[PDB]
């Protein structure tokens, strides 16, 4: 749609929007992510090497106060899908990981 | 997914026609967990399933058609050790507590 | 006049406003049908 | 050489030269290609996972 | 923040500085880097090929004058996150390694 | 007066009209010689 691309080429704006920068705002304020795991299948647990493999889908969430607009002049869009490798992330990775593998397989929307 | 990539990771060419259609057909080795029951090996017959689908769009927005039923095996390397009694393809939707 | 150069034409004008991270449909209540099948070359293992 | 690199400047200049397009001409014409495999080394055959590798 | 997007312009702009030249003022002088190994873990020693697999961070420390700035001019920020792909680094890797991998795994910030 | 800043200076002025792609002679007919040499590091395995 006309609309939508319109909406996705003002957010993802490299003039205006730097994904590097965390988005926080007031200064020294603070920004919450909620975590949920989901485990989708125990693949193995490897008693030799001592590791267990896992395919888990891994909720995160958070606000990003520089992604937003009014739906209203957008044709009434109330959500949209963007890249996840094209905006601010927080880097949360398996901290204890046997293979120095730290990051997600996939990076969807 | 289990051991391998969750999407295609070779990323070919498209063959775009004038009327918009878009063909792509890229290559992908795929590593899938599929339960194994050896009840009657080693004359067995294993039932490994794959289950393919949009991960970010949902039946409003994407939706998918069986080009067809059957896995075609018209460029179909022979094993010499397994045979392929049936391969095909079901449609299903769901809900899950993710998502809406 | 040859089919490369008007080739290069229609590339020009295809992607001028193209946006490939918006989903391609005219209207938003749309939805693109995928067709969507398996084609298998070789079985390589069942482990 | 100055006339070297104007010369590969001129050719690959990406304003008149697309890489992505086919060299084709008159129209429905199709490119030949020439193909001719050169066998350097024959490095193995693994007949337990049946793959050749060759150089 | 927007005035932390201010400073990372700022101080990554191309007119004043080029990753490529070393930070030496005074003619001759040198960089000091300073180094520190901590372990994260023994991952192995596979002593049929006598090679040590470990998990370490590899602490660096250096002074570029080109990365300097005044906090009050930017909300008295006292410091910020640079994309170590963006900045002058020294280049310093193991050598005794084996299966030929010199460089840190993933370059962060 | 800085050494940094003359060498911004150089790198602006070598790279200004250099084509990386040109085999680097002067003359055509002129053959770039390359001294070769091999320093081994550890001989890793024999297999
Ligand atoms: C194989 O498994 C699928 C899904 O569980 C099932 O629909 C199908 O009937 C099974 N086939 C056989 C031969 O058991
Ligand atoms: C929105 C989103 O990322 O959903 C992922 C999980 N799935 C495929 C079960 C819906």
């Amino acid at each position: 749609t006309d609309t939508e691309e319109r909406l996705v080429e003002h957010l993802l704006d490299p003039s205006r929007y730097n994904k590097l920068i965390r988005p926080a705002t007031n200064g020294s304020e603070l920004v919450t992510v909620q975590l949920m795991v989901s485990l989708a299948q125990l693949i193995s647990v490897h008693e030799r090497e001592q590791i267990m493999t896992t395919n888990v889908w891994l909720t995160q969430e958070w606000e990003d106060y520089r992604l937003t607009w009014k739906p209203e002049e957008f044709d009434n869009m109330k959500k949209v899908r963007l890249p996840s490798k094209h905006i601010w992330l927080p880097d949360v990775v398996l901290y204890n990981n046997a293979d120095g593998m730290y990051e997600v397989s996939f990076y969807s929307n | 997914n289990a051991d391998g990539d969750f999407a295609v990771t070779h990323l070919t060419k498209a063959h775009l026609f004038h009327d918009g259609r878009v063909q792509w057909t890229p290559p992908a080795i795929y590593k899938s967990s599929c339960s194994i029951d050896v009840t009657f090996f080693p004359f067995d017959q294993q039932n490994c399933t794959m289950k393919f689908g949009s991960w970010t769009y949902d039946k409003a927005k994407i939706d998918l058609v069986n080009m067809h039923s059957r896995v075609d095996q018209l460029d179909f390397w022979e094993s010499g050790e397994w045979v392929i009694v049936d391969a095909v393809g079901t449609y299903n939707t769901r809900k899950y507590e993710c998502c809406a | 006049e040859t089919r490369a150069h008007a080739e290069e034409r229609l590339l020009k004008k295809l992607f001028s406003g193209y946006n490939k991270w918006s989903r391609p449909v005219a209207n938003i209540s749309d939805v693109v049908l995928v067709r969507f099948g398996l084609s298998i070359a070789q079985l390589i293992d069942v482990d």
